[PDB]
């Protein structure tokens, strides 16, 4: 698949273990955020003091999470879990397992 | 406006 | 050009006004981000009521950005003191008729 990067938010969706996200791609990131308000509150979290230079004492998932695209491409990522966000942010860590290109005309 | 980097 | 998404930092170097800027390629970001340790102090920087979810200084004018390639347009960046890096926002990448693909 292909987008364009636009003034309209960049979004992908796709499901972690058994549950359907929606989120922006982040090429500024690293590491994958959760929205809280999305989290699961069954799943386990660890605090950490991990400083995302975002905030310096996030929530991280404790398991690794399955990752799975619409083509049924997967992988496993850890994203941190943060309050007060308005949307998922897709991290390096995870678009690096789905082999994303950035390409110009 | 929105901005989501950080190390 | 083609540039992998690696857990690297994803970097772009090209012009505004005829000095050369690095920065982090930032699609999470509606609009640019110059850190003001880079800024030169002669361009004029004003104040804004626009929030980042911040009150931000942002230059005053538009800046031409070119690339390596000689294409060319305009971008008016926020100035933020106390940033690692320069942050491309899709304000410039939209100019540039950047795709993302996958294999």
């Amino acid at each position: 698949w292909v987008q364009p990067i636009t003034c309209q938010k960049p979004s992908l969706t796709l499901w972690l273990d058994d549950k359907m996200f929606t989120g922006l791609i982040n090429t500024g990131a690293d590491v994958t955020i959760i929205k809280l308000e999305d989290w699961p509150p069954n799943w386990p979290i660890t605090d950490t003091l991990t400083n995302l230079r975002q905030s310096n004492n996030p929530k991280q998932s404790s398991k690794y999470l399955t990752w799975r695209d619409k083509e049924n491409n997967s992988g496993l990522i850890k994203p941190f879990v943060i309050p007060n966000l308005p949307v998922n942010l897709w991290g390096r860590d995870l678009l690096s397992q789905m082999k994303i290109m950035m390409c110009s005309p | 406006p929105y901005v989501f980097a950080m190390t």
